[PDB]
């Protein structure tokens, strides 16, 4: 059982922040991984524009900069999974990451006998940069020394059992040291909090004096009996020179020349540690799991475990001694996974529990207070996912033969939580239609604060004028070429002046009346035309081209004609096509400037300024797609030269080749012009006048607007990000153009294959620049999981919030609760307190009097859509909302469970229109920890069984039970079949005989496995099981009775299995665009991919071409995506990466050419292919 | 009457895996008796196996009949505990509320072995001077089969179940396949009275472990049955002979008041020697997650944990029992961990709540 994977969607959970000169030693910016990403952000004066980013076969477990001795750029360190070191450094010659140095350290010696790591690769770097290091397995300190040929020294491992440095906590280098002195904060007895009464202050920390010349590490200084939860330690930098030391319940500042400063920071540190702790009074947090970053040599900001930021300064002496510490609660904001300060005044939270803040702080024994600045979307972690059909579509659109569909997912976490509705294509909010027979080209034109004037619609012999106002009237009567058709219409003039152009020649008018008219005669009628404000070119098919230019008056009354002006750009080559392009960014320099960007018969490719019609830049072979164009001293139809983003900062060159589109991203490089282009990876298929259109101010958006047989939509906004939404709800659009009416505020028009013009809109209420479109609904509590009701069109979502603790139950005796009795430094517990909400599409609002409130200490364990037996349908079946709760009291009460059925049925009212109603509401003796349904039956796991019942009126009948595993989290079922989940032994797969009202175990997995989530393969004429687990791997098994590999039909046995590099918790399939299902599915990191289920012989060839572009591509950090994709943290592979599959696309013709010759195969095979996988896939 | 549940430190282990990477992430439990509900199994903090060092008392099980319990064993599920007594009772106990689920009359001699196979199909029993018997799910005896005419000390299961290994009084390792009750191989390079046998996780290689004092610890090939090697590991008899599930450790627990670990790739040097204890080391058992963690038992009523890479004690109860510790088996979960001894009685022990004293 062969399949593909595909990433639908990247990751948005961010984890590590940096600040540090990644593209020259003049400008820093902001550098930000997370997993698989990473981003290089500019600060515009308040927006962050992403710079770079880079995709990696590997997931950063540590990212730290240095500044090497050749002094160019910084150079990044990365560590990955197990003992990968990575050091990579920014290519200004190919806009990419070059790859200075990879380090591998992975030898079963270094791990002591140990299989399993739970230690992640911690890299620091000496602040002086003299060298860096890397912990690893807790026991192997890596060294890579500096030099001060190759820019690093041969690294030199340190076992640190050589003292008792064992469990080692943290790890920092300190400033103010001649030699690199790394603090390692540890503890050599491990204790654990329910033994602290016989361990505690088990911590200890010791300094170390590297010397690499000798490589010789002596102990400079030490302390033992540090508190027992001590949680890391931060270096502070010049002049005061000491360390921080977070811990729990506690703060302190160490250094070598004055005794430990300790401050208990609440009550709980009576009795836990013997450290003598001062108190600080108007204080009374903890400082575990928090953040912290120096703002300043003094002052350290401190984001917590539940978003308080706090500001801590130090009070010193006249010789720098920490005299006491100075607390302030600032603000409050996310759930910082990550922090770090930019230019003074600026501090970055990079999180992955909610969206990335950019802050601003000001001052004003001095106060800060705290302004959002900028926010990065997350969708992540994404706990469970459902998918339902949007409450608006418009009409023309309706009765598709596709379904309309729509994700709803919970996402982040804890004041952060809140869902996610995303859509993958772009839907138009038809306003109105007009069904104009002979239209094949448009365009809209400003009549003389900007609002479209004319629409200008070409026929093969004539040409249509509509006036735009509060009603579109053709205009029959103005002096425009009514007559003959229409090759191209623009404005000039800065929007006063608007021109028309006839294949005879080119006409100003001014409104409705033309001021002058140029016959333009060069032996071929005009074919195309280009304008940027104020000049103007022209080019008929045989390759003539004419340039005229918009003059003023010489009497300064705004006067303007056409002026001719003969371009002396004379060649031997003919011209193909050109385009102009109005510079108002800075790059194209050899501030606004002029250009005209041209293709020639023979290849190449060139660029004039204007209006010299000076050459600054050639490229040889253009329409073979080179991943990077080069300055130099297949058939390009169509080229586009246009600045996108913030005050047209980014420029972009589109070029349409045969059934080929290419994007080139411009940047910066080095007479001639110091600009180069790079390609942009993309999926856009053009295979089946103008196919490019831009556009700005859209919807606030600029961008450009692809046509052709599958639309999309390409936008830029203040962040440099790419976005490329499909539109495909309609068919291929051949015709596009911007449209501001007062009935269509900023929108558009655009022309369908059969002959419909739509005056449309962008729907509000979504967010475009993002990866998807995504709306984001703010929950301020964590979403725990969400289902979609198909008679109503609702969504249930089960939610939490956290209450202070205040009762101990004591026995499961008799029910008795302590009230914990404390005082007022005391931190008390979080208790958890249920609700199940109903939540309606239309307004993605709340419906008022349709909450349910969970019993004290009830936790909702699970919550699905069921369909259950019931005589009032035609199917026999109907939809409630089904939820397993238990009652956790602690471990030494009995964890009863409660069984909760309900049902949304209307009433009559626009909110108001749905309510809940508890249909089945009864205690069951067992904790209720997975539900499905089967066959009209109830499926619950209970305790350790599985009971089966149907449902009657309002009463739940036992029919079935069954004896299960440990704990069954999950449960599914295909019809006939259930699927189980233990939290330690695999998958179970048992079947229900509606004959014998009996379960029986079918088959299970014997070996251990910890599933986080479990759903289907649905391949034509197979059925797999498919299975995620703690190790981020995914794997498909089957139930194969004659393999005879099982013992006896018993054993279950995995015939796929890839590793995805995130945690999955929730699957969802759809069908093929066969019998096939394609098995969607949702990661923690903020991620959306698939599984593709493929034939045989198209997976052999995949194969091959996969192991030619891993063995023959370079890849980013130097990784290898081979090794990347294997089994753990016995593999039968058989699934295809399709990120790395994506490459090819990237590559050149003549790559594609060589690397299928090499294959044995033809390119267009191979694109088939992988064209046909990616049409398949389009959904949402 | 006491009772420990580990559903609500599953569930809210659960909540925290979707929004916590590892442990890094997840907050401080607070050595305060209101934290309770912030509990999680061993897998919820594997970067601190402490948490698995049961020795805080929960509740003694003792049958009707007091005799010396031989062994001690967990079905798979963790449902119920049986207990193997030298009455040649197993005794099934509640895993929940340790109270008294039931007793069957299974053997005639003392059961001194008691397995479960890696798939939870089958539990494997032997007796002293006694016979080999097979028990479903159900604890129903399936087959009853003649091993060995002198004492059975020990059995273990083959990593695919298909054949077992068995020591026994006579000296000797015999090794049987499992679908049929033939005996396949004999290995008979020991003295006298091999006390302990363990067959490795993943290679086909079985340890044995005798009361012989010049070869006290011996290495064997199952199909082959020739002796791979001889381990000089102590003076006096080896109690126990453990490998752990990583496949290159081995551990032993002998007379001479030691237990051992060795690498099984090189086997000249001793990698470790756990030191502490009052007399003998009689039982051991590694935990079921913490791939470090272990736990032992004496002749004195007393039990220890230990973790591979510290050099002292981790922890320990010092009068746990009255007589000697016989068996130790973990909860499949790691939470709890039960003892068998020979004062007639099986203790439970579970992780120390946060805020005792």
């Amino acid at each position: 059982m062969y399949a593909v994977y595909k990433q639908a969607h990247p990751p948005t959970g961010l984890e590590f922040s940096m600040y540090c000169n990644f593209f020259n030693n003049s400008e820093r910016n902001l550098v930000v991984a997370g997993t698989s990403q990473l981003y290089v952000y500019r600060l515009n004066r308040e927006k962050l524009e992403l710079a770079a980013s880079f995709s990696f076969f590997g997931n950063v477990m540590s990212m730290a900069s240095v500044q090497l001795a050749g002094a160019k750029r910084d150079a990044l360190l990365l560590s990955f999974k197990d003992a990968k070191l990575s050091v990579v450094e920014y290519d200004p010659g190919t806009h990419d990451l070059k790859t200075l140095s990879l380090h591998y350290f992975e030898e079963p010696e270094l791990r002591d006998g140990f299989v399993q790591n739970v230690h992640t690769p911690r890299v620091r770097v000496d602040p002086d940069g003299r060298c860096a290091a890397m912990l690893v397995y807790g026991t192997r300190l890596v060294v890579l020394p500096f030099r001060r040929r190759s820019s690093f020294l041969p690294s030199y491992i340190i076992d640190v059992r050589a003292e008792k440095l064992l469990n080692i906590i943290d790890l920092q280098f300190l400033h103010g040291y001649y030699e690199p002195t790394l603090l390692i904060l540890f503890e050599p007895n491990q204790t654990w909090p329910g033994r602290v009464a016989v361990r505690q202050d088990t911590c200890s920390i010791v300094a170390i004096s590297l010397n690499i010349t000798q490589k010789v590490h002596p102990v400079i200084w030490s302390l033992t009996s540090l508190p027992f939860d001590c949680t890391q330690a931060l270096a502070v930098p010049k002049p005061i020179g000491g360390v921080v030391v977070f811990a729990v319940n506690s703060l302190l500042y160490l250094n070598q020349s004055v005794p430990p400063y300790g401050v208990a920071l609440n009550s709980l540190t009576t009795g836990t540690t013997a450290f003598p702790l001062r108190t600080q009074e108007g204080v009374r947090i903890t400082l575990d799991c928090a953040q912290a970053t120096f703002i300043s040599y003094d002052k350290m900001v401190i984001s917590l475990k539940g978003g308080e930021i706090y500001v801590l300064t130090l009070i010193t002496d006249g010789m720098r001694s920490v005299r006491a510490f100075h607390f302030d609660k600032a603000a409050a904001s996310v759930l910082t996974t990550s922090m770090v300060t930019m230019e003074p005044g600026y501090l970055f939270l990079g999180s992955r529990l909610g969206n990335s803040l950019l802050l601003k702080y000001t001052e004003k024994l001095a106060t800060y207070s705290f302004e959002v600045c900028d926010s990065i979307l997350n969708i992540g972690p994404c706990a469970n996912a459902a998918v339902g059909e949007p409450a608006f579509l418009s009409e023309e659109f309706q009765n598709s033969p596709e379904p309309d569909l729509e994700i709803v997912v919970c996402s982040g976490h804890g004041k952060n939580g809140a869902l996610s509705v995303l859509q993958k294509s772009i839907r138009p909010q038809v306003v109105t239609t007009f069904e104009l027979p002979g239209c094949y080209d448009m365009w809209t034109v400003i009549a003389p604060g900007r609002r479209h004037g004319f629409l200008i619609l070409s026929r093969e012999d004539s040409t249509m004028i509509l006036q735009t106002g509060q009603e579109i009237m053709e205009l029959d009567t103005s002096g425009f070429a009514t007559q003959g058709p229409t090759v191209f219409a623009g404005n000039i003039g800065d929007n006063r002046y608007i021109v028309q152009v006839s294949p005879l020649g080119i006409r100003l008018l001014e409104g409705v009346n033309q001021l002058h008219f140029i016959p333009v005669d060069l032996g071929a009628p005009i074919v195309q035309c280009a304008v940027a404000d104020p000049y103007v070119v022209i080019m008929s098919a045989e390759g003539h081209v004419t340039m005229f230019l918009l003059k003023s008056d010489s009497y300064g009354g705004r006067h303007h004609r056409l002026a001719l002006h003969k371009p002396p750009l004379h060649h031997q080559s003919k011209v193909i096509t050109l385009c102009l392009y109005r510079d108002l960014s800075g790059m194209f320099t050899t501030e606004p400037t002029h250009w005209c960007l041209l293709v020639r018969e023979n290849g190449t490719m060139e660029i004039y300024q204007l209006p010299d019609w000076r050459l600054v830049f050639l490229v040889k072979n253009f329409p073979v797609g080179q991943r990077v164009l080069v300055d130099s001293s297949p058939l390009v139809k169509e080229v586009l030269l246009v600045a996108l983003g913030s005050r047209q900062s980014r420029p972009y060159l589109l070029v349409h080749v045969d059934q080929e589109l290419l994007i080139y991203e411009a940047f910066p490089h080095d007479g001639n012009l110091k600009v180069r282009f790079k390609k942009v990876p993309h999926n856009i298929n053009f295979r089946e006048v103008a196919r490019f259109r831009y556009f700005e101010d859209i919807y606030g958006y600029s961008g450009v607007f692809i046509c052709g047989p599958s639309p999309h939509w390409l936008l830029v906004t203040g962040r440099g990000a790419l976005r490329l939404h499909p539109m495909a709800i309609d068919g291929p659009v051949d015709s596009f153009a911007p449209f501001h009416n007062v009935n269509c505020p900023r929108g558009f028009l655009y022309f369908n294959r059969q002959g419909e013009l739509r005056i449309s809109v962008l729907p509000a209420y979504l967010s475009y620049d993002a990866p998807w479109p995504v709306r984001k609904i703010p929950l301020r509590c964590t979403a725990h999981y969400v289902a979609y009701h198909v008679e109503s069109k609702v969504y249930a979502v089960a939610t939490s919030t956290n209450t202070p603790c205040a009762r101990i139950p004591r026995m499961t005796e008799e029910k008795e609760f302590e009230t914990i009795e404390r005082d007022e430094r005391y931190i008390h517990p979080q208790q958890e307190a249920f609700s199940i909400q109903l939540i309606s599409p239309v307004s993605w609002e709340a419906i008022p009097n349709a909450r349910i409130e969970l019993q004290e200490w009830e936790h909702v364990t699970c919550m699905k859509t069921v369909s259950l037996r019931s005589e009032e349908t035609v199917s026999g079946l109907k939809g409630y909302v089904a939820a397993g709760t238990c009652l956790m009291q602690g471990e030494e009460v009995t964890c009863r469970g409660r069984i909760l059925i309900m049902d949304v049925i209307e009433v009559v009212p626009p909110l108001t229109k749905n309510k809940f109603k508890v249909l089945y509401e009864k205690e069951q003796k067992g904790p209720v920890t997975a539900l499905c349904h089967c066959n009209g039956h109830l499926v619950s796991a209970i305790g350790q069984k599985i009971f089966l019942w149907s449902l009657r009126a309002s009463e739940l009948t036992g029919m079935a039970f069954i004896d299960t595993q440990l704990y069954i989290h999950q449960m599914i079922s295909v019809k006939n079949f259930i699927l189980a989940a233990d939290v330690m032994k695999s998958i179970s797969l048992l079947r229900y005989q509606e004959e014998s009202k009996t379960l029986s175990l079918v088959s299970r997995d014997a070996k251990p496995l910890e599933v986080y989530s479990v759903d289907f393969m649905v391949d034509n004429a197979q059925l797999g099981f498919l299975v995620s687990d703690r190790d981020r791997n995914l794997m498909v098994y089957m139930y194969l009775p004659e393999a005879k590999e099982s013992f006896g039909g018993m054993r279950l046995l995995r015939r796929a299995d890839f590793h995805v590099g995130a945690h999955v918790n929730t699957f969802w399939r759809t069908p093929c665009r066969e019998n096939k299902h394609i098995t969607w599915f949702a990661t923690l990191d903020g991620g959306i991919g698939l599984l593709l289920p493929m034939q045989e012989k198209t997976y052999r060839r995949l194969l091959m071409l996969q192991n030619a572009l891993t063995t023959m591509l370079p890849h980013h950090a130097g990784l290898n995506p081979r090794a990347f994709r294997m089994l753990h943290v016995n593999a039968v592979r058989n699934v295809l990466d399709g990120e790395l599959l994506n490459r090819y696309l990237y590559l050149s013709t003549m790559e594609r050419s060589e690397l299928a010759k090499k294959i044995g195969t033809t390119p267009d095979i191979i694109l088939d292919d992988l064209l046909e996988t990616d049409r398949v896939t389009a959904h949402f | 009457r006491k009772t420990i549940d580990y559903n609500p430190s599953v569930i809210k282990y659960l909540e925290n895996r979707i929004w916590q990477r590892d442990q890094r992430d997840m907050r401080a439990i607070q050595p305060d008796a209101g934290y309770y509900n912030d509990l999680v199994p061993p897998i919820g903090m594997l970067n601190n196996p402490m948490n698995a060092v049961t020795t805080k008392f929960v509740r003694t099980s003792t049958n009707k009949v007091k005799c010396p319990v031989f062994v001690v064993r967990w079905t798979p599920e963790g449902r119920r505990l049986v207990t193997g007594a030298s009455s040649g009772e197993f005794t099934l106990w509640n895993g929940l509320t340790f109270n008294f689920e039931t007793i069957l009359q299974a053997h005639d001699s003392p059961v001194r072995a008691m397995t479960w196979s890696h798939n939870d199909m089958w539990m494997l029993t032997a007796d002293h001077g006694g016979y080999v018997k097979y028990w479903q799910s159900n604890m129903n005896n399936v087959k009853m089969f003649q091993a060995h005419k002198e004492a059975i000390r020990e059995a273990s299961f083959s990593p695919t179940d298909n054949k077992f290994a068995t020591c026994s009084d006579d000296g000797t390792v015999r090794i049987w396949d499992f679908l049929r009750c033939h005996e396949e191989r004999i290995l008979r390079g020991h003295g006298a009275d091999v006390k302990c046998v363990d067959w490795h996780p993943t290679k086909g290689l079985v340890v044995s472990g005798s009361k012989d004092s010049q070869q006290p610890i011996k290495f064997w090939d199952p199909k082959t049955g020739q002796s791979l090697a001889t381990l000089h590991a102590h003076k006096n008899t080896v109690m126990e002979v453990k490998l752990n599930l990583n496949g290159n450790w081995l551990l032993t627990a002998s007379r001479d008041h030691l237990c051992k670990l060795f690498d099984i790739r090189n086997l000249k040097e001793e990698l470790q020697v756990f030191r502490g204890h009052k007399k003998e080391a009689t039982a051991v058992a590694w935990h079921p997650v913490h791939e470090g963690l272990f736990a032992s038992g004496g002749s004195d009523g007393s039990l220890l944990f230990w973790h591979v890479g510290v050099e002292k004690e981790v922890g320990g109860m010092e009068m746990a029992h009255e007589g000697m510790i016989w068996s130790l088996a973990w909860h499949p979960l790691g939470h709890i961990l039960c003892s068998g001894s020979n004062d007639h009685t099986s203790k439970f022990w579970t992780r120390n709540r946060p805020g005792d004293k």
